[PDB]
DNA sequence: GGTTAAAACGCGGGGGACAGCGCGTACGTGCGTTTAAGCGGTGCTAGAGCTGTCTACGACCAATTGAGCGGCCTCGGCACC
DNA sequence: GTGCCGAGGCCGCTCAATTGGTCGTAGACAGCTCTAGCACCGCTTAAACGCACGTACGCGCTGTCCCCCGCGTTTTAACCG
């Protein structure tokens, strides 16, 4: 079932997160830096595709991190190793 | 009329709502879909907060680059051109949305 | 008192743009490098002075950190060992010098809890952790 | 456009209202010279986007005046101990190492030495 | 130089002050006058006020800075007296120098002792209720 | 003129003395090694390339030919982190103000 | 048994030992003490000496003297309030 | 002849399969919000003129810094009480 | 017999020391941009005007680690290339 939907997302290309909650999330972060910030519709969608593929690569690496430790599930330990070994977090 | 940072009309012709904890917009179906696109069968429950936290770290860094790029030209609107310039510096580059 | 447009009191480098604002780092070389290197087709006089101060601050801090590190090593001379120690000690310097390798440097003495006596423990004592 | 004189102009303010257009200036107030115009200058160099209230400026005005008393007071004691009639950067540098903490004194000496060098070297 | 004649053009700085010579912002001349006014010595050296202003300028810079950082955490763009106290108590070096200093009109660090929270689920000893 | 030994006058795109002068001012009594000068000289060159490399991008995207402190101010924030940029801008801004008031 | 015969480099701070703490305790009106005091007192004393000598050496260094006179100690002690007559 | 790895297989834990429970979704509707337009209004960014203070170019000379040298203080190591 | 305390000692660390040509700061008088005034339309502003997407509630199936539980893994040893 979980691998049944693997085919759907790996065969069809689509956005996998809600549109406006992402827009609300980036707005609330931007408002702290500068209030009354104006966001273009293309700009917020462009960041979404980069953000989605950023986690897809992270979720791809964490999958191989689990199989390294004789594991299938990915845990908070897996995400710590991937970010640090890549220089993103440390 | 006139307007500075914005919201010059006031009165009853404008409305804004407080956004404080909208990070939770990335919910369980949304988080698992990106995990599914990564090809993982099972994802733990504790990484849902971590994935949202990772996204916040990822978004806060790219926003700084985009805002600074936009503030250089003093333009109120953040165009798609400034985003891809920010993306180039951080390594995570997206083709499209301007060229 | 009449001297025309400009007087003839001094006609050869009466003070330099460097040290005109109390700046040690050269500004003519930076100005020359900014135009010799095809960064832009034109350059403004405000660019080198700001850039010279930025370079001085970055140079000063790492030297101060390395100098203090050299003092902890009981050596007055600055060795690339201290320069590597200063960069790796602070996360702020780690971000800038992330993929950079320093010649004759070193590596911070980091050890995990599973690479020492006991199964997985990190109590130890002072001068550690 | 006038040529002043030294004799009658000491404290030349209003005593009787013999004025035209603008009213006479009030009697001069005891000059409480403050570092407010200088502290604000430094504030805009580190935090250009931050303001400052007068209540906290009164603290900083009292802070620098009281701090200046301590550092100069210690330097005054130092001169008597050394039987020295003059005070310069050397005695204050040691006084900084005494009154100020470890890291704080080192930064003050480092910047102070650089500032002193630029004054002496330049004309 | 002799003859009491006009020396000519002023090669030495005229618009720039003594502080501008060293690049400082605080008035060295006032500090130079204050040392003589305060009767700290029979004579005062030329480098005495220059070093004093630089130390005072650096101390002013560090304090404002730290106060400005605390102001941002409190969502206020005006530095209030409470912001200074938070920075004073947070920094050990500033705490040592300003241990006995009192800041007027507010200022207190939210220090809570661990004793004040029982946190035993209000479960008494050998029984949950009293 | 050039008949004497002269061919060895070249290069000197480096910061050896300037780092040495800053080193003595920041730390009064300390020494530096000729080895450590090599790392510092190359590090400054890369730093100069990094900030100027970004400043080239800002100038091109904004239809501006000249390079000013404002574009470099953007580069400092883009390159250095928050704490590093905070001190960097203060030193840079103070350099411009004193330079304009000096002659 | 138990015996050591090394003089220097290993018994500088630990020279106070057990009885001296008791000796100072009696002058301080203390009937009994715990064995944990023998470790803090070395640290507590060292902090007191380090603060005084930091100023005292600074006075000695400034006066261009290689010897610390008795009056130098008074100057360091006066600032902290522990004045010596 | 001593050092690590490497065969054999310790050994009590960690994970998937064995199972629930609780959400989060995301289709029909109406009301203004924000992003793009439509055309100015003075303000800044790049065009040259005049003759001058500064960097690049070019010269030698005694001194100035960094290599290395020789005694010393520090370190790891074997062998008795 | 063991582990850590030491002693003698081995090359470089920091100081100086006399000679060749490397680099930096003062001095002139030739073109060129530095920086200073002015133009008219183009890029960004505010306030309306419309248009589907987005929030709140629905019926449904989806998963994580709780317990008990094997045999292949890589350390722990004393002995060879």
């Amino acid at each position: 079932v979980a691998l049944r939907e693997i085919r759907r997302y790996q065969k069809s290309t689509e956005l996998l997160i809600r549109k406006l909650p992402f827009q609300r999330l980036v707005r609330e972060i931007a408002q702290d830096f500068k209030t009354d910030l104006r966001f273009q519709s293309s700009a917020v969608m462009a960041l979404q595709e980069a953000s989605e593929a950023y986690l897809v690569a992270l979720f791809e690496d964490t999958n191989l991190c689990a199989i390294h430790a004789k594991r299938v599930t990915i845990m908070p330990k897996d995400i710590q190793l991937a970010r640090r070994i890549r220089g993103e977090r440390a | 009329g006139k307007g500075g940072k914005g919201l010059g009309k006031g009165g009853a012709k404008r409305h804004r709502k407080v956004l404080r904890d909208n990070i939770q917009g990335i919910t369980k179906p949304a988080i698992r879909r990106l995990a599914r696109r990564g090809g993982v069968k099972r994802i733990s429950g504790l990484i849902y907060e971590e994935t949202r936290g990772v996204l916040k770290v990822f978004l806060e860094n790219v926003i700084r680059d985009a805002v600074t790029y936009t503030e250089h030209a003093k333009r109120k609107t953040v165009t798609a051109m400034d985003v891809v310039y920010a993306l180039k510096r951080q390594g995570r580059t997206l083709y499209g949305f301007g060229g | 008192s009449g001297r025309g447009k400009q007087g003839g009191k001094t006609r050869a480098k009466a003070k330099t743009r460097s040290s005109r604002a109390g700046l040690q780092f050269p500004v003519g070389r930076v100005h020359r490098l900014l135009r010799k290197g095809n960064y832009a087709e034109r350059v403004g006089a405000g660019a080198p002075v700001y850039l010279a101060a930025v370079l001085e601050y970055l140079t000063a801090e790492i030297l101060e950190l390395a100098g203090n590190a050299a003092r902890d090593n009981k050596k007055t001379r600055i060795i690339p060992r201290h320069l590597q120690l200063a960069v790796r000690n602070d996360e702020e310097l780690n971000k800038l010098l992330g993929r950079v390798t320093i010649a004759q440097g070193g590596v911070l003495p980091n050890i995990q809890s599973v690479l020492l006596p006991k199964k997985t423990e990190s109590s130890k004592s002072a001068k550690s952790k | 456009m006038a040529k002043s004189a030294p004799a009658p102009k000491k404290g030349s303010k209003k005593a009787v209202t013999k004025t035209q257009k603008k009213d006479g200036k009030k009697r001069r107030k005891s000059r409480k010279e403050s570092y407010a115009i200088y502290v604000y200058k430094v504030l805009k160099q580190v935090h250009p986007d931050t303001g400052i209230s007068s209540k906290a400026m009164s603290i900083m005005n009292s802070f620098v005046n009281d701090v200046f008393e301590r550092i100069a007071g210690e330097a005054s004691r130092l001169a008597h101990y050394n039987k020295r009639s003059t005070i310069t950067s050397r005695e204050i540098q040691t006084a900084v190492r005494l009154l100020l903490p470890g890291e704080l004194a080192k930064h003050a000496v480092s910047e102070g030495t650089k500032a002193v060098t630029k004054y002496t070297s330049a004309k």
